[PDB]
RNA sequence: UAAAAU
RNA sequence: AGCUGCUCCCUAGCAUGCUACUACCG
RNA sequence: GCGGUAGUAGCAUGCUAGGGAGCAG
């Protein structure tokens, strides 16, 4: 602290006592300088300590008033953080049995059930397109998941089953498209 | 309390509160706005005023942050700070503030009166957050000018629904419509409590009016009626989402055979889904709202939701859509107000239905596949904002034309709006061009489509459907028997009462006037069931009666004369004051003792 | 290397749960048990077994945007 | 601090010492008038700085009982809620079962564990898996407690509605597998 | 001075 | 949504204690 | 020059009250 009104009368008595002990005066009129400068030392002490106080109710409100905004913010986005958090995550684990299925499901091609692991239970994805049956559909096996599931029984929206030599290029364009392919694992 | 500036999206705590949408403004814009305007009160975390007791200076630019509080220059401690110093503002993040130098059009949307052209013609050209801006605050400025109207009270009682009232002397009285409304409050010496709304209507003669009560509460003497006013809510998403294209079809799977009656519509059906957005603008009566349902069943499995801003709009395409669509088909319009009524289909509170109808302001909060918007030369960019605030859905599709019928903007009285800034989406259709394009005409006759496209359009309108019965007898209209600043003219009704039974096969035909009162008086004395030129818009009938009144630039203008003479099936009329529109018109001349 | 795919799976078990997969009953106890069972595991080569298994429960479902959050 | 017996013999205090100041006759008027903040002061220290206690002490016993009040009216507030508790759950019992029951105790006072079981009307079973279904309420009236139930509606773990008919055997894997019964007591 | 909102 | 035990941090009030300097008396 | 009370400012301790967080059975 300094710049504060009754510094200035304080450095005066000071400044007052420096030339009375510099010139060695007088100790009667040196009564002037212990009833006239103590009278300093509570002039100012008692406005040095009021903005003491001021300036410690300032830090507890901003200090406060911070941390109830984030406190806040952070409550009102955790719907879309953790989203983004969970594929950077994804991203960064490189695994390209996840990437596969990522990837593909992009490209509308989702699967219906839980991905099985044993060696022969069911798996029923959605095929889109052809442009998407080509990359994945070999003849009977179907590459998914980065493995190979042989194929079964396809069947378009029409809820009707749809036989496998009659997908190709040409007559694609008949077919409800958004097909069920099931399949077991190799 | 944080947010954004509107200019720059910075983060802020400033609002400068003198205008009247109390917009967030950074450090650098709240300065530039209120260093150049009457503008000058701002509000932080905490007004900024001249917290001494009995001090009110609220000029920021002299104000002065003192200890924990902002103190006038007078009131000033031995120790502070100046607010507004080195062109900026103190508020939260000064020193991360960008400024964007806007404060120009900033300024002139928040100081303008919505009086004249150049208000609304730069309404519609700066930015996306500058157009919601301007938009909210136009629609504030409206309803809260709507507060200066004249007050009714009673006079004495005459029935239990029709008496007479006193409006209040010397200011405006607002027009007598079923959706100006008043609440009632009775104030006996003592006892000034609420006892309903009112809807009135003039009646037979006057002074009285019939009115409709929310509860009957019998009418007294002392009571009074005043308008009640709304509130508007602010706006979040932009007017039209950003457009993206695609190699191919997503999200939606079409058809190969069924109903081929939408056969050259089918590679734009494709074009539709190889978008984000499309629109597509038609002449009057073509192959619109019919493209619509044709893309609905196109796409069979696709989630379709149908909006406009007209309720007879959005009524008459349900109406085409029971024509062809498995129902299977809701409406959810309107649960119960909007006293002129619309369907009779099934719910309004179910959103699982594949095919929704309703109108903006009523709009649910739902997901979709395909938005159908329509006439969006009656929307404003509020409209859509709203629209694509509460739905969201994979694509959207605009269908209307800008040569026919705009938002009235009641204020403006000087200049005249060019299609071109009517809206976003107009422009948008204007200014590089409806990227679908689809002209000729199904509808009316082939006689009618050739003057229509004489005049509005350059001549480019064929279609079939030719006579007969036209006719259009120079009428001399009498006393312009004004009550309402709608006009009404009866020695004009009197050539319906000279063709009242002389027409004895054409009994189901559709009255329509540019004046709404004067359409209620075909609802004084009757004919048949009576609509008006803005309930039309989207709307066919087989003959049509039209009465006009004198050259007022209302009547006169030719959007409207458009939009009457084109929605009809094989025959129509027009009976007008006529200086040129007679020689504009391409029938067959009558007279008024010419019965045969 | 398994600690990265333990905390991945306990965000994507919190994103299933925020999704409210809890609401039926079998697919919450498959997700709980492959969630549990993968923070127990010991050899990496099955933690990602199971954790294929438990992402295509969200892959399942349409209600997260995929394409979006795709933007790389 | 203002409106005071202190304040105003300050002022006359102090106004008598700015006569006594702008004359600076003598120095017996610069100590009798010295002896004016001298002695005007510990009034003004007593009557300006006692009362500044009065104003802290009255408001504290202001908030005391101001707490109190309400957490007084509070007491109420939950007394009447068990008390509504209390006389809502007796308007489901009072049925002549239950005094036929007590009626027969050789002293008055029977069991606990027995009372729903002779004298409710309405069992619920909640059931793991298919092969205890089986064993238990299989078809549509069992017999429980020496009574005989009669079921009606049975759901799921996600409360959801079930008709006995998907209760088979092979349909047993696709469905969420604590089922819980409802049976009326049916005479 | 034209449409018309849990 | 439990019963305990220990520890750190922040704030408030009171009295006590301590010290400096100013006013009244002895 | 000193004893007594009455003050302000500063300091430490201790104790009550209130809130936040961590570990253990
Ligand atoms: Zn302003
Ligand atoms: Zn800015
Ligand atoms: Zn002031």
């Amino acid at each position: 602290f300094s710049s504060l009104p009754s510094y200035a009368a304080f450095a005066t008595a000071q400044e007052a006592y420096e030339q009375a002990v510099a010139n060695g005066d007088s100790e009667v009129v040196l009564k002037k300088l212990k009833k006239s400068l103590n009278v300093a030392k509570s002039e100012f002490d008692r406005d040095a300590a009021m903005q003491r106080k001021l300036e410690k109710m300032a830090d507890q409100a901003m200090t406060q008033m911070y941390k109830q905004a984030r406190s806040e913010d952070k409550r009102a986005k955790v719907t879309s953080a953790m989203q983004t958090m969970l594929f950077t995550m994804l991203r960064k684990l490189d695994n390209d049995a996840l990437n596969n299925i990522i990837n593909n499901a992009r490209d509308g091609c989702v699967p219906l059930n839980i991905i099985p692991l044993t060696t022969a239970a069911k798996l029923m994805v959605v095929i889109p397109d052809y442009n998407t049956y080509k990359n994945t559909c070999d003849g009977t096996t179907f590459t998914y998941a980065s493995a190979l599931w042989e194929i079964q029984q396809v069947v378009d929206a029409d809820s009707k089953i749809v036989q496998l030599s009659e997908i190709s290029m040409d007559n694609s364009p008949n077919l409800a498209w958004p097909l069920i392919v099931t399949a077991l694992r190799a | 309390a944080v947010g954004a500036c509107v200019l720059c999206n910075s983060q802020t705590s400033l609002r400068c509160g003198a205008c009247i949408r109390r917009p967030f403004l950074c450090c650098k814009c709240c300065y530039d706005h209120v260093i150049s305007t009457s503008h000058k009160l701002v509000l932080s975390v905490n007004p900024y005023v001249c917290n001494a007791p009995g001090c009110d200076v609220t000029d920021v630019t002299q104000l002065y942050l003192g200890g924990m509080s902002y103190y006038c220059k007078s009131h000033k401690p031995p120790i502070s700070f100046p607010l507004c110093a080195n062109g900026q503002v103190f508020g939260l993040y000064k020193n991360t503030c960008v400024g964007s130098d806007n404060v120009t059009d900033f300024n002139a949307i928040a100081t303008c009166d919505w009086t004249n052209a150049g208000d609304y013609i730069l309404a519609n050209t700066c930015t996306e957050r500058l157009k919601l801006f301007a938009a909210e605050t136009l629609k504030a400025t409206e309803e809260t000018f709507k507060l200066s109207y004249g007050i009714a009270t009673v006079r004495e009682v005459l029935s239990d629904r029709e008496l007479h009232l006193s409006w209040e002397v010397g200011k405006p009285r607002p027009p007598l419509n079923r959706n100006y409304v008043f609440t009632g409050y009775r104030v006996t010496k003592n006892s000034k409590v609420q006892i309903g709304e009112y809807t009135f209507e003039k009646g037979d003669y006057g002074d009285a009016v019939v009115y409709r009560g929310t509860t009957t509460y019998k009418l007294n003497v002392g009571d009074y009626f005043v308008l009640t006013s709304h509130t508007v809510m602010p706006l979040s998403a932009p007017t039209l989402v950003p457009q993206e294209h695609y190699v191919r079809i997503t999200g939606l799977y079409p058809t190969l055979n069924i109903s081929d009656e939408f056969s050259s519509n089918v590679a734009n059906y494709q074009k539709v889904g190889m978008q984000k957005y499309s629109t597509l603008q038609g002449p009057p009566g073509t192959g619109k709202s019919h493209f619509a349902i044709g893309l609905a069943l196109y796409y069979p499995s696709a989630r379709i939701v149908y909006t406009a801003c007209s309720h007879a709009a959005v009524d008459a395409l349900c109406e085409k859509a029971l024509k062809y669509l498995p129902i299977d088909k809701c409406s959810r319009i309107i649960p119960a107000r909007a006293r002129v009524e619309c369907f009779d289909k099934f719910k309004v509170n179910s959103t699982l239905e594949q095919y929704v109808f309703c109108t903006v302001n009523a709009l649910p909060e739902t997901t979709a596949d395909i938005v159908v918007f329509d006439e969006i030369s009656m929307a404003t960019n509020y409209d859509l904002s709203v629209v694509n605030a509460r739905l969201r859905a994979k694509h959207y599709v605009y269908i209307g034309d800008p040569a026919q019928l705009p938002a009235p903007r009641t204020l403006l009285t000087k200049g005249t709006l060019e299609p071109e800034y009517f809206n976003s989406v107009c422009r948008l259709m204007k200014t590089i061009g409806p990227d679908m394009f689809l002209g000729t005409c199904r509808r009316c006759p082939a006689e009618i489509v050739d003057t229509v496209s004489a005049l509005v359009y350059d001549n480019k309108l064929k279609a079939h459907k030719d006579k007969s019965a036209q006719c259009f007898k120079m009428f001399y209209k009498g006393v312009i028997t004004h009550d309402v600043s709608s006009a009404i003219n009866r020695p004009q009704i009197g050539v319906v009462r000279e063709f009242l039974t002389r027409n004895p096969a054409w009994r189901k035909a559709v009255f329509i006037s540019p004046y709404n009162s004067q359409n209620a008086v075909a609802s004084k004395i009757l004919g048949l069931p009576t609509q008006t030129v803005d309930s039309s818009q989207g709307s066919e009938y087989d003959y049509v009666i039209f009465t006009q009144t004198t050259e007022t630039a209302h009547s006169c203008n030719v959007n409207r004369f458009n939009v009457a003479i084109t929605r009809a099936k094989v025959g129509i009329l027009c009976i007008m004051s006529d200086r040129d529109l007679y020689d504009k018109l391409q029938f067959t001349s009558l007279e008024i003792p010419r019965r045969n | 290397k398994m600690s990265d795919v333990k905390c991945t799976s306990v965000v994507l078990l919190s994103v299933l749960q925020q999704l409210r997969v809890e609401s039926s009953s079998k697919l919450w106890a498959q997700c709980v048990q492959l969630h549990n069972d993968i923070l127990l595991a010991k050899d990496t080569t099955e933690a990602f077994e199971k954790m294929v298994s438990l992402l295509s429960v969200l892959l399942s479902m349409q209600g997260a945007v995929d394409i979006n959050k795709l933007c790389e």
